[PDB]
């Protein structure tokens, strides 16, 4: 099975949160990357996380509202505007074969 | 004439010690250590994941290390089904327990050119000498396209190349990077995904210990060198000398053997069966780690077989003063 990701919500209430789930992860991974907009990019990294030290470091797009889980699953909370459009996630397989997904969320306003 | 008899045992063993190669086990305990992680790095050295960013994922640093033969790529990955991708390892930050650094496996490859080059070409130099002076090719590639290759002269004595090994060893044990995983070798199947600090800890211990102990062996040959032995003033100072240079065959010896039971630790876990073969040539140490392990036993079982002679110069020694 493809890597798919998936929005709970699709549309989220300014102000709140979403979740990014992540459905057929590999089980072996180096580990995995998400960014903002449709493509791998590094200044565009909102986040990494390494298996190998069960560790997440951010990267630019960071605004510190973001939860990062070992099941790749990304929570941001308090949402604005901004927020809204398209996420992509990049996995590193241990064989250092990648994979991509694209995601979005729309955040309406009150 | 009694003493001119042990003089000369100690000499003629002093100068196979410090300036023999086949026969010493001072060299060949150096030697093995040299070779040893030479094997090291052609029966893992592929599976090392590098690329790790250093200062910001938004670097894309990428980089090919040539091996000639193959080349082996820093910082990228592979896309499912097909092409090579630029995003890769160095979209994760390195360090301890994830990935080397481009700099830190440039390090390597630039120790690994140098030890592979004047082991194969020139040879380790004899204890004693100053070595020959020989030019390693190191030479990597980049995209934007750009070829780089740099010319090292450098000597093929001893305390260099170790220093060669160490910068491999060192990075290692001291980062543990991850190793790639999935024909392949039992620890591959085994410990890719995994640090390489716990499939090969033992490993690079010994490794690490080797080099120490053959650093040691050849500061203790350049100082065996110095004391090369008819009034009082004679009989002690060439005789002070005696006790010093047995004092030091013996420690050779000693460190020699310790070289000898930490490559047994190394040859034991996970590389029991790869290093030490050969025959594309990674997966295995193709670099005669069998052929120096039994020199270093027959000699230092020569060595310890004369062990009378050093009993029994030392006390003659101790006699006079
Ligand atoms: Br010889
Ligand atoms: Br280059
Ligand atoms: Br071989």
């Amino acid at each position: 099975m493809q890597l798919t990701t998936e929005s709970m919500p699709f549309n989220v209430a300014e102000g709140k949160e979403v979740l990014l789930l992540v459905h057929n992860l590999p089980q072996q991974l180096f580990g995995y990357s998400w960014y903002k907009g449709e493509r791998v990019d590094g200044n565009r990294q909102i986040v990494g996380y390494a298996i190998g030290t069960q560790q997440a470091t951010p990267g630019p797009a960071n605004s510190g509202r973001e939860t990062i889980y070992p099941n790749a699953s990304l929570l941001i909370q308090n949402v604005t505007q901004n927020d809204t459009g398209f996420y992509t996630l990049q996995v590193i397989k241990s064989d250092l074969v990648n994979e991509e997904a694209t995601g979005q969320f729309h955040v309406y306003p009150h | 004439q009694a003493i001119n008899q042990a003089v000369n045992n100690l000499n003629e063993r002093a100068k196979t010690l410090a300036g023999g190669t086949t026969n010493s086990p001072a060299y060949q305990a150096t030697l093995l250590a040299l070779r040893s992680v030479l094997g090291l790095w052609n029966s893992m050295g592929y599976a090392v994941i590098c690329g790790g960013y250093t200062k910001s994922p938004g670097e894309n640093n990428q980089k090919d290390f040539h091996y000639t033969g193959t080349t082996i790529n820093c910082g990228g990955s592979t896309n499912s089904n097909g092409t090579h991708s630029y995003n890769g390892t160095n979209t994760l930050k390195a360090d301890k327990n994830v990935s080397l650094s481009i700099e830190q496996y440039e390090k390597i490859h630039e120790a690994y050119q140098i030890l592979s080059k004047a082991l194969k070409q020139a040879g380790l130099a004899p204890l004693n000498s100053k070595g020959e002076k020989l030019e390693a090719h190191v030479t990597t590639s980049k995209y934007q396209t750009k070829t780089t290759t740099s010319v090292i002269d450098t000597t093929n004595d001893a305390q260099n190349l170790l220093t060669q090994a160490q910068t491999i060893v060192n990075t290692l044990k001291d980062y543990c990077p991850i190793l790639i995983a999935k024909n392949t070798p039992s620890w591959q199947t085994a410990g890719g995904g995994k640090n390489s600090c716990a499939t090969f800890g033992a490993e690079f211990s010994a490794a690490s210990d080797m080099i120490n102990n053959a650093q040691k062996i050849v500061q203790e040959t350049q100082q065996l060198s110095a004391n090369q032995p008819n009034s009082p003033s004679s009989l002690t100072a060439l005789a002070q000398k005696m006790l010093k240079n047995a004092q030091s065959q013996a420690e050779i010896l000693k460190l020699a053997n310790q070289v000898e039971s930490d490559f047994n630790k190394l040859s034991s876990g996970h590389l029991k069966d790869y290093i030490g073969k050969c025959d594309n040539n990674w997966g295995n140490g193709c670099a005669g780690v069998e052929e120096t392990q039994s020199l270093l036993k027959t000699s230092a079982a020569d060595f310890n077989n004369q062990t009378p002679q050093i009993n029994q110069a030392q006390n003659l020694a101790n006699t006079l003063i």
